[PDB]
């Protein structure tokens, strides 16, 4: 029209032979490049290697449990009934727990055994309605109940000395009972003075997991020795134990490194819980300056990290006049300790720390958020490596997801890392720059890459390094 | 020789539908819950893009039963601002804005019909981006056959995405229907709505995201059976549809999934097929990918007749809008409307264009309603079937400028290399529209290129 022919002339022109077999040919080269292009997109999704399958985890898989021994010393003196619980769920629900192990509430009068009753709730915690509440509010909240079904737990051997059968036998109803009333688990500790122990949790594991799957069982020992431990975890497996066996040592980092790697070997890289103890805090074994090193070692490490209440506060029960070391009163507020006024600080209570960014509380918040929701901290493969003299260092990797990477240095002088890894795996090798996420000590800011060859950690110092799934 | 009427009052309502509902009911909402806060906060921007696409639909039909000349929205601008500024947008809305709309949407279809081979994973890119050029390229077959069939696709994949989207929809009832409420409380609903509007507009361009398309038969007019009665027939009868089934998914959405639970997930429709069902939840993601394909379709469709109209004023190269005789087909321009679709598959993140241009997209809808209003003060000799009460045209201007205004006061840095990409086409302005008497070492060469592609395509001049 404008800048080209018409109708008639493009029609005898370009209606000759040739033209007609140039356009009828780039029409099927256009059709073969097509199904070229398809051959190729079939090539490169079958040559991707595959994606691993998920290994179905238990909801006390994706989180840390809590377990809070005394009840009237959680909350305080006038509200240390099952009541008054109620209302903390919101801040237990800000530390991101799973699960939570409370005391025993049964009646238990003394070392009598016709009188004490496991189905029974003593009057001076509630009733079992509110209990019922207690357990419906705390199923809102995405909150497990573990119920501790220790016998004797007003006095010093726990499991009734003077004979082991009923007081076994009592035990037995009472898991079909407390399961038929909606709890999610049962706890037994100090099973070192039970008699005939490793027959027992067998039966005990068998009615907890023909009741449900989704039911847990726990047990615990004061024992430090590995082949007790794993003498209990013969024909058990699927059971949760809890010991002292990392309260032991731990003045060089050579020596963790190895009772952690000794008892993964030894078991099998099974799932298994860390903690200090059974029912001690951390305070009780570290000084104070070893507690954000320990609590960013305990959450990354494979398997259930186990809490007592106060240890995201730092509640030390030496710290203070006169006191059980069995209960230390939580510090909620400054007005929390009542006698000797003056002694609470504002570094020492839990709102005071839930303001400061650079708090222990602030540490154990940021830490427990990233272990229930990073994919290679809920089931990633563990694998420790050789570093610096005095450095305990590992690398979290799922299968394609964010890679972590730990350093830890527990001793006092300034070090140099070192990584010479020269042993992991060719999937989850080290990159030459990973990110930072956090670090125990301030003067660091968090987000910039490094590069681990010149890395340099002041005494107490923890990384958390993290790199992407590359080749 | 002429591009001869075929579009329904049916067809019109599958080109709306199936173009709007694309890819953004299935990918956006992380990005409005992100900046709303809470979720109460997310339905009402929901609510909010909803209503101010329906007011602009409203006077989009009166600008297109005025002017009622196809390639709508350029040539409402052409008719009154003359021929620069309607360049401007032509040049802008060729460029960065058709083959990036249509790229997006293709790759989120093959990124969505390649996850149940993928379940967990990330899927690799490349086979992608392949799968995507083969979605495009298919498509532009179709279109380059027969109008006829590109109807019945588009119709075909309107009415499988509403299908899909009432199985949602009613797993979502059935769900809330089971006497227990995750989210969706009359106190909780609420808590978590942060605040600084400057921190909301941009929910806000994450919810119009997802109603982008809503002018496209304003596009593709000079094609219907009566233009008169089914333009505004069509536009009334669709877009209502879409805000009530968007709200209805995200109402559905919120109901199986708690909040934070979405704030950190992939593909919010995968984790639902996962939740209400077990195997054969692969259907979500196929889905997923039905819809995107006929969002795909209408989208090249409409650019097709845009780069077909702006080719007849003299604005761009005269080989296109050439129609081949015996399929009655703009062939030409649907290949240049493909190429550039699938030159667009260099980049790596594309997403980072939206806030680079939505100063611009929403200036020319805003010059286009400042235009109408001024053309029916100006020029009242004219055949109006409807005519919309005013101050609705005042208030979508009032809301646009305000969009404009506030997205030049929170990220100014991305608009300044928008301006700066927008003024390059002032070049090409003033060589082969302005400047005339040209030289004969350029005129040849030009004629000689033109009748090569017309022996090849087989293509003639309109004029009928
Ligand atoms: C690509 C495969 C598709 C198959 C069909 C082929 C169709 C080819 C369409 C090409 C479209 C690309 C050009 C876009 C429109 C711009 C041209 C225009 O508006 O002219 C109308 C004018 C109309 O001519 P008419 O057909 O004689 O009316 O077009 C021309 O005169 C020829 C223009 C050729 C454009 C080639 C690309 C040039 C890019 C700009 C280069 C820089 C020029 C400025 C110099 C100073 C820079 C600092
Ligand atoms: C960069 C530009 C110049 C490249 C453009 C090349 C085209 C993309 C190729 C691809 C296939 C070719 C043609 C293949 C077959 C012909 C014949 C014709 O098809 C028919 O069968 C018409 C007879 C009938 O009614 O059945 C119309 C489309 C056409 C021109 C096609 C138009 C597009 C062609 C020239
Ligand atoms: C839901 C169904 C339609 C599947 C959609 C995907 C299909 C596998 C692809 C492959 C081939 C495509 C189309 C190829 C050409 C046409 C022929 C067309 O029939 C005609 O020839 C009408 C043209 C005329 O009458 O002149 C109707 C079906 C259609 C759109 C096909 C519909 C199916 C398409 C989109
Ligand atoms: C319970 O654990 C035992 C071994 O620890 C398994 O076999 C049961 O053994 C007891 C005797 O101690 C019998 O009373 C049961 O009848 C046995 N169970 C059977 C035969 O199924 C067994 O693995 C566990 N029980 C179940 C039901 O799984
Ligand atoms: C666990 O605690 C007990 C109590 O302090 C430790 O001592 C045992 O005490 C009981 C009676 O109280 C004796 O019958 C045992 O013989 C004592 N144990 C030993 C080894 O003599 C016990 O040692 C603690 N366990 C560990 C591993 O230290
Ligand atoms: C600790 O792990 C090592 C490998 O990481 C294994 O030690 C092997 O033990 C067997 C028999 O105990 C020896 O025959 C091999 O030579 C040992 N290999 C190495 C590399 O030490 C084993 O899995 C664990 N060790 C023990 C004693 O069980
Ligand atoms: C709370 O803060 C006070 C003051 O910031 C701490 O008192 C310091 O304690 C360290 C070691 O105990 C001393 O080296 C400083 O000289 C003390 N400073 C002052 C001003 O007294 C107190 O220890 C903190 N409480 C806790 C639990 O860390
Ligand atoms: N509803 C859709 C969906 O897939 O959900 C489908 C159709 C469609 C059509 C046009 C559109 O415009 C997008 C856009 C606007 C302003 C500037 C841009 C710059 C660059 C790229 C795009 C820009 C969005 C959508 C989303």
């Amino acid at each position: 029209k404008f800048t080209g022919l018409s109708k008639e002339e493009l029609l005898k022109v370009a209606g000759s032979p040739g033209w007609v077999r140039t356009r009828w040919a780039l029409l099927l080269l256009f059709w073969l490049g097509w199904l070229g292009m398809l051959a190729g997109a079939v090539v490169i999704i079958v040559r991707a290697p595959r994606c691993r399958e998920l290994p179905a985890q238990k909801w006390w898989h994706t989180g840390a449990l809590y377990r809070i021994g005394d009840l009237q010393a959680f909350q305080g003196h006038g509200a240390g009934n099952l009541a008054g619980l109620k209302g903390r769920l919101d801040y237990l629900s800000s530390l991101k727990v799973k699960g939570l192990v409370l005391g025993p509430i049964h009646k238990n009068q003394k070392d009598d055994v016709a009188q004490t009753d496991l189905l029974q709730i003593d009057p001076n915690f509630g009733s079992k309605e509110d209990f019922d509440s207690l357990l419906q509010s705390a199923k809102k909240k995405s909150i497990r109940v573990i119920l501790d079904l220790t016998p004797n737990y007003r006095g010093e051997n726990s499991w009734f000395s003077t004979q082991v059968d009923t007081v076994a036998t009592k035990v037995k109803d009472a898991l079909e009972f407390w399961l038929q009333a909606g709890v999610d688990g049962f706890q037994v500790r100090d099973i070192e003075n039970l008699k005939d122990a490793s027959s027992f949790l067998a039966e005990w594991q068998n009615i907890t997991k023909g009741f449900s799957e989704d039911r847990l069982l726990i047990a615990g020992t004061n024992s430090s020795d590995l082949q007790q431990i794993l003498s209990l975890l013969e024909s058990n497996k699927d059971l949760l134990l809890t010991s002292s066996y990392l309260s032991d040592s731990g003045s060089t980092g050579e020596h963790t490194k190895s009772l952690v790697t000794q008892y993964l070997n030894a078991t099998g890289n099974r799932w298994c819980s860390w903690s200090l103890s059974q029912a001690r805090l951390l305070t009780s074994f570290l000084p104070a300056q070893l507690l954000r090193l320990y609590q960013l070692m305990l959450f990354t490490l494979p398997g259930t990290p186990v809490f007592s209440y106060g240890d995201e506060i730092g509640l030390d029960a030496a710290a203070l006049p006169g006191q059980p070391m069995e209960a230390p009163v939580m510090l909620w507020d400054e007005s929390s300790f009542p006698d000797i006024p003056g002694a609470v600080s504002a570094n020492m209570t839990v709102k005071g720390q839930s303001e400061d960014p650079g708090s222990l509380l602030s540490l154990f918040r940021r830490l427990s958020d990233q272990r229930s929701k990073e994919r290679s901290l809920l089931h990633g493969d563990f694998h420790a490596f050789s570093a610096g003299p005095g450095l305990f260092s590992y690398i979290r990797h799922w299968d394609q997801n964010e890679r972590f990477l730990v350093v830890l240095n527990f001793g006092d002088v300034g070090l140099s890392a070192g990584l010479q890894a020269s042993d992991l795996p060719a999937s989850a090798s080290l990159p030459a720059k990973a990110d930072l996420l956090l670090s125990t000590q301030p003067g660091r800011e968090e987000g910039s890459p490094l590069e681990l060859e010149r890395l340099k950690l002041e005494p107490h110092e923890g990384l958390l390094l993290r790199f992407p799934y590359a080749a | 020789v002429t591009l001869q009427r075929n579009i329904t009052l049916l067809n019109g309502v599958a080109i709306i539908v199936g173009t709007i509902i694309g890819s953004g009911i299935f990918v956006t909402p992380t990005g409005v819950l992100k900046e709303a806060g809470s979720p109460g906060l997310a339905l009402v921007v929901w609510a909010a893009c909803g209503v101010f696409s329906i007011v602009g639909a409203l006077c989009y039909a009166e600008l297109g039963t005025t002017i009622s000349k196809s390639g709508g929205d350029y040539a409402y601008m052409l008719e009154v601002y003359g021929s620069l500024p309607a360049f401007l947008k032509l040049w802008i809305e060729l460029l960065i804005i058709r083959p990036s709309s249509q790229y997006i949407v293709a790759l989120v279809f093959a990124t969505y019909l390649l996850k149940p081979l993928f379940p967990t994973c990330p899927v690799p890119e490349e086979a992608a981006k392949l799968v995507a050029c083969l979605c495009v390229l298919l498509l532009t077959a179709v279109n380059c056959y027969s109008v006829k069939a590109a109807t019945r696709v588009q119709d075909a994949f309107a009415a499988a995405k509403l299908l899909a989207l009432a199985l949602i929809i009613l797993l979502g009832f059935v769900q809330i229907g089971k006497g227990d409420v995750s989210n969706l409380d009359p106190n909780f609903s609420f808590e978590g709505t942060k605040l600084d509007v400057g921190n909301i507009v941009l929910a806000l361009y994450s919810g119009l995201f997802a109603y982008g398309g809503w002018n496209y038969l304003n596009f593709v007019t000079e094609e219907m059976i009566n233009p008169y009665r089914n333009l505004p027939l069509a536009i009334i009868i669709s877009l209502p549809i879409v805000t009530l089934v968007y709200v209805l998914t995200n109402l559905a959405y919120f109901t199986t999934l708690s909040t934070e639970q979405m704030l950190s997930s992939e593909a919010v429709a995968v984790d639902f097929g996962n939740y209400h069902l077990g195997v054969m939840s692969w259907i979500i993601p196929v889905f997923v990918g039905l819809s995107c394909f006929g969002s795909v379709n209408g989208s090249l469709f409409t650019s097709s007749r845009l780069f077909f109209v702006g080719s007849r004023e003299g604005h761009l190269p005269s080989i296109l809008s050439m129609i081949h005789p015996q399929l009655l087909t703009p062939v030409p321009s649907l290949v240049f409307t493909c190429v550039m679709t699938l030159l667009y598959a260099f980049s790596k993140d594309i997403f980072s264009v939206i806030n680079f241009f939505s100063f611009f997209n929403w200036l020319c809808v805003a010059l286009a309603i400042i235009g109408m209003i001024w053309l029916r003060h100006r020029k009242p000799e004219l055949e109006r079937p409807i005519k919309v009460n005013l101050a609705l045209p005042v208030f979508f201007i009032l809301a646009c400028l305000f969009l404009i205004a506030v997205s030049f006061w929170k990220t100014p840095v991305e608009c300044g290399i928008g301006f700066t990409i927008i003024l390059s086409g002032l070049p090409v302005y003033f060589f082969g529209v302005w400047w005339k008497n040209k030289p004969k070492w350029l005129l040849q060469g030009i004629f000689s290129t033109t009748v090569l592609c017309q022996k090849l395509m087989q293509v003639v001049p309109q004029e009928t």
